RNA sequence: AAGAACCUUACCUGGUCUUGACAUCCACGGAAGUUUUCAGAGAUGAGAAUGUGCCUUCGGGAACCGUGAGACAGGUGCUGCAUGGCUGUCGUCAGCUCGUGUUGUGAAAUGUUGGGUUAAGUCCCGCAACGAGCGCAACCCUUAUCCUUUGUUGCCAGCGGUCCGGCCGGGAACUCAAAGGAGACUGCCAGUGAUAAACUGGAGGAAGGUGGGGAUGACGUCAAGUCAUCAUGGCCCUUACGACCAGGGCUACACACGUGCUACAAUGGCGCAUACAAAGAGAAGCGACCUCGCGAGAGCAAGCGGACCUCAUAAAGUGCGUCGUAGUCCGGAUUGGAGUCUGCAACUCGACUCCAUGAAGUCGGAAUCGCUAGUAAUCGUGGAUCAGAAUGCCACGGUGAAUAC
């Protein structure tokens, strides 16, 4: 806020494999609070995968993340007068959290059969670098790397 | 000092020690004083401009030493000499208490 | 046996009437079980503070009742008059059952 | 507040309790399923209509027993909230205290 | 009106209830009812008698009428003979035997009530809002008082347009609960209209 | 012989009476896999017992009410670290330094009036 | 408006009543009261049988009812721009002021500004200011940990036997339970800071710095809303704008807006088996158990003015089988017959279950609202209003996030 110097929160460990990254990303999957069933997702997309590309659970998600890790973002900061882009570095904290937010949306779109299914194509369309969250990627990067004169 | 000095709080306690310390080095020379003083015997006259300036709003002798950058205008009887080297006040102060204890003959 | 069964709205009034129905009880008439606590029963109450519109400004109010158990075991002649003609300390509904 | 109504009011009270609460078989009890199926339970019926439209229960508004506002009562102490609030707030209703929690 | 009531706000925690009794919910109303309409005829009775408030309890379905007056004098009359009535016309209405009790206070110019109603009669004799406000104020603080307020709110003056009018005298904290503070308004019918007057006396802080 | 712990959390409240012996729990008559292992939130039970093994040292005969399946858990979980007292500080410094100590009172607020669910205002709108 | 079928009702049509429906006085005649018939939309008129005491001033009394005049009653009629009281808003924002002193011819100023800190004119420091009041904070309630009394219609770890129902003996350890206390108060340490206030970090501790939440609403503004909750100044009707009643309306619909619910589906719909709550209501009411129907409900009928009895089966959640992205088993609007429940009466104008129907709707333009924690989001439960009638209001509980650069 404008006073309020808090940091963030800390989060729950996974009930499986102890994990914070993947319970974040189970915790950016969940609508009406249903978590359990959240869970159920996440572990069926992650045993999906694992088994499909050879890695475990928790290696496998890692690749597939890097992929879809933006490295900057274009945001509005005016000074005195024009309103115009800046693209600028974003921290790690918010970058693996945005990442995990573009593969969530990404799922989201895209039914194959089932959210798992959805979840574990995109997290190894993310692998090769060819899904839709890569897409949007290569999106954010576009907007900066054109209006760069800004600095 | 033996009263209620530990029946509330100890942090009260301690606000009452501040408060007593505060109002002690403010006005804690003027305390047994009773009624309205008789003479003010004042160190500056530039500095400390307002005491004068409200000693001569009544009946009060106000005389004072006053340096070169003063106004020797409300001060009763001005005495020249210094304001701030403490040997030169400690000597005029030690007449003054010298000449104020065998008044009391 | 003697099923006492006490109720009121101020608790630092009922506490005592306790106390003293069961010191003038179990002086002479011992062998009792003492003031059980019986949860409170909160009535509860929200009215509109205005006679008209701004309805979002409520008043909340409630009574609470405490209720309290003697349950005398023995009914003996120390007892059951000596619980009779001494209703004072009112402000408290009080019924014995036998 | 509309003392014909609350006159009005206080003679429906009286007139229903006078007839109803007292002769309420003649709708409660005859309109049964037994041997009463005949025309008795027709002429039970039809005899309902003896009384007049009021000396019913459901045309007690159940107003407040010191303005007579039909809207805002509780049925708990007989006032409106108006009035209810005035009186608690004065000391009048016992254990009746500001809630908070 | 914007505050909340100082008395109900510590009905709990300092200033006890002015009806003691327990009733259940079947007969809570009529009991209320039943309170309401003692209070409402006994005070239209002794008007003229002083009566700040009236403790109304009732041990064993017995009514009793504790009456917290200035002049009892003027309400047992010679004799005692105002205090039978009184239990006659009360008991008529409240269906038991009542048995009233007076209770004199020797400070009535420090009761909310006592001085609401002193402001009013000088009132409605015509007498200035700034004189009878200034006078019972300084009364009540040479008698003996930690703080006091009073407001007056209508048509003062014969005035076209209404102004509030308060005037304080030291320390009255109305947020602070554990304080003891009276609080009673009056109502005032002059010839040109209704006139509020409401009392805050800080009797003590605990 | 046999150790207590109370526990409560979010309208729960527990009796957890613990015993050496076996590994098992036996909670209400009925085991942890089938009173709420088969859900999600499976070891929050557990997850104070590997600093402190379980595995062969004690057994757990658990009671509880109150709150939901999450609620009841976290009681077991502070019922259990409370009842490990005769095992006392030395070992609930280290229990304490990851948590399994803070009672994590955070009741839910109470409804406020004019509001929703105590937060949520009445869609606000100008005109 | 915490709940319009009649009632409520203050509106309209129609029929009536008139010192009047509601309140007091005089005089006259009759106990009051009760049953019942005729005409009517009913208000009402005309009647027919009954009943006669409470004390004797006893030319009758203490009540009740029938009628005549006058004082009067009545008005939800107007005036919130005559008012009281109450309420909203700026705004739980941190400010609004006074006494004395001082400056200024004076309106006024200082105090209350300035360096830091805080949620806060909170605090400290400086300073012609020294103090104080209303404000802030604290005092109040609840929750969070622990200690003490009692241990029931509450519990039951350690024991006796079990139709293993704490059902029964047996206990005051444990949960819960209503009281009285402890604690959390910048308490200690390190650093920074003008060695001050204070900030950061750490140890113990359930809780660190106003621990979480609530009530508590400053001088005053809007010449704000209410004389329709209530009281009252004045204007008016007072054979009427007062009063009673049958029906209708407040539920009307070419349209526009606000507030919510239901969804638009696969983290989901449907059928089956399963587990975990809190808080509350109850007697001209809640209403076990048993019988009937797919059903709403009906008949008999225990317990309960209550930690025992009822409301009352908690749902999301877990497992199984189906549905393959289709306007589809998502969705449930509207419609015809029949039925159940409240009520004197359910067409206008109630709710409920079933039979058939199945719509628009495939995530929503400009624009705009809420929320930083158990909060949001989502799921269910209870209560006031009430004869019946909520998707609204109030309250409770389950799962339970993201972000704050
Ligand atoms: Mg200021």
């Amino acid at each position: 806020p404008r006073r309020r110097v808090i940091g963030q929160r800390k989060i729950l460990p996974d009930p499986k494999f102890g994990s914070e990254l993947l319970a974040k990303f189970v915790n950016i999957l969940m609508v009406d609070g249903k978590k359990s069933t959240a869970e159920s997702i996440v572990y069926s997309a992650l045993e999906t995968l694992a088994q499909r590309s050879g890695k475990s659970e928790l290696e496998a998600f890692e690749v597939a993340l890097e992929n879809v890790r933006p490295t900057v973002e274009v945001k509005s900061r005016r000074v005195g007068g024009s309103t115009y882009q800046v693209p600028v570095e974003v921290r790690p904290v918010r970058r693996n959290a945005l990442a995990m937010r573009w593969i969530v949306e990404a799922a989201r779109k895209r039914g194959d059969k089932s959210m798992a299914l959805r979840l574990a194509n995109e997290l190894s369309d993310a692998a090769e670098n060819k899904g839709t969250a890569v897409k949007k990627r290569e999106d954010v990067h576009r907007m900066a790397e054109a209006n760069k004169a800004f600095a | 000092q033996d009263g209620t000095f530990d029946k509330l709080t100890k942090k009260e306690a301690l606000m009452r020690t501040r408060e007593l310390e505060k109002l002690e080095n403010s006005l804690g020379g003027i305390k047994d004083m009773g009624g309205l003083p008789d003479a003010l015997f004042v160190i500056d006259a530039d500095h400390e401009h307002i005491a004068i300036k409200e000693a001569n709003n009544l009946g009060i002798p106000v005389f004072a030493i006053v340096d070169t950058n003063s106004d020797p205008d409300g001060v009763d009887f001005v005495i020249p000499g210094n304001d701030d080297a403490i040997r030169a006040v400690t000597l005029y102060l030690g007449a003054v208490a010298a000449t104020v204890r065998e008044g009391r003959s | 046996r003697i099923r006492i069964r006490l109720k009121a709205f101020d608790h630092r009034l009922i506490d005592q009437a306790t106390a003293e129905i069961v010191e003038t009880a179990k002086r002479t008439g011992a062998q009792v079980r003492g003031p059980i606590p019986l949860p409170t029963r909160k009535e509860r109450f929200t009215v509109l503070i205005s006679p008209h519109v701004n309805k979002d400004a409520r008043d909340q109010y409630e009574i609470r009742t405490h209720l309290r158990l003697v349950d005398i075991v023995e009914p003996t002649e120390k007892t059951v008059d000596a619980l009779m003609r001494l209703d004072l300390a009112a402000g408290v509904d009080v019924q014995i059952s036998l | 507040a509309k003392q014909s109504m609350k006159a009005r009011e206080v003679k429906r009270v009286a007139l229903a309790d006078k007839y109803f609460a007292k002769r309420a078989e003649l709708k409660a009890i005859i309109s049964d399923v037994n041997a009463a199926s005949d025309e008795d339970r027709w002429n039970a019926v039809l005899k309902l209509q003896t009384l007049p439209r009021d000396s019913s229960p459901s045309r007690q508004r159940n107003r407040c027993r010191q303005t007579g506002r039909p809207h805002g009562f509780l049925r708990k102490f007989g006032l409106s909230r108006i009035k209810v609030r005035e009186a608690a707030m004065r000391g009048e209703i016992p254990g009746l205290k500001k809630a908070s929690w | 009106g914007q505050k909340v009531h100082p008395n109900g706000i510590r009905l709990g925690i300092v200033k006890p209830w002015n009806s003691t009794w327990f009733a259940n919910t079947k007969e809570f109303a009529d009991n209320l009812d039943s309170d309401f309409k003692v209070r409402q005829y006994l005070t239209k009775e002794l008007a003229k008698a002083s009566v700040s408030r009236i403790v109304i309890e009732r041990p064993a379905k017995s009514i009793r009428v504790t009456i917290h007056t200035a002049r009892p004098g003027i309400v047992i009359g010679k004799k005692g003979e105002d205090v039978e009535k009184l239990r006659k016309v009360v008991a008529d209405i409240a269906g038991v035997p009542a048995q009233i009790n007076i209770a004199e206070v020797r400070k009535p110019e420090l009761d909310a009530k006592l001085v609401a109603d002193s402001i009013t009669s000088q009132l409605e004799r015509r007498v200035m809002f700034r004189r009878a406000m200034k006078r019972a104020v300084q009364n009540a603080m040479r008698l003996g008082a930690k703080g006091i307020k009073v407001e007056v709110s209508g048509r003062l003056g014969g005035a076209e347009i209404a102004r509030t009018e308060w005037y304080r005298e030291g320390r009255v904290p109305l947020h602070t609960l554990r304080a003891d503070i009276d609080y009673n308004t009056s109502e005032a019918h002059t010839t040109y209209g209704v006139i509020g007057v409401k009392v805050w006396i800080f009797k003590g802080e605990i | 012989n046999q150790y207590y712990g109370t526990g409560r959390r979010k309208s729960s409240a527990a009796r957890v009476f613990i015993k050496p012996g076996n590994g098992k729990i036996v909670i209400n008559q009925r085991s942890l896999e089938q009173y709420f292992g088969r859900e999600t939130a499976r070891m929050v039970v557990r997850q104070p017992l590997e600093l402190v093994d379980m595995v062969e040292k004690l057994d757990l005969y658990i009671t509880v009410k109150g709150g939901g399946i999450s609620g009841q858990a976290g009681a077991i979980r502070h019922g259990i670290t409370r009842a490990l007292m005769e095992y006392d500080e030395s070992l609930r410094s280290e229990l304490r330094k990851a948590g399994f100590v803070t009672r994590d009172a955070r009741q839910v607020e109470r409804k406020k009036v004019g509001l929703r669910k105590a937060r949520r205002r009445p869609q606000f709108s100008k005109r």
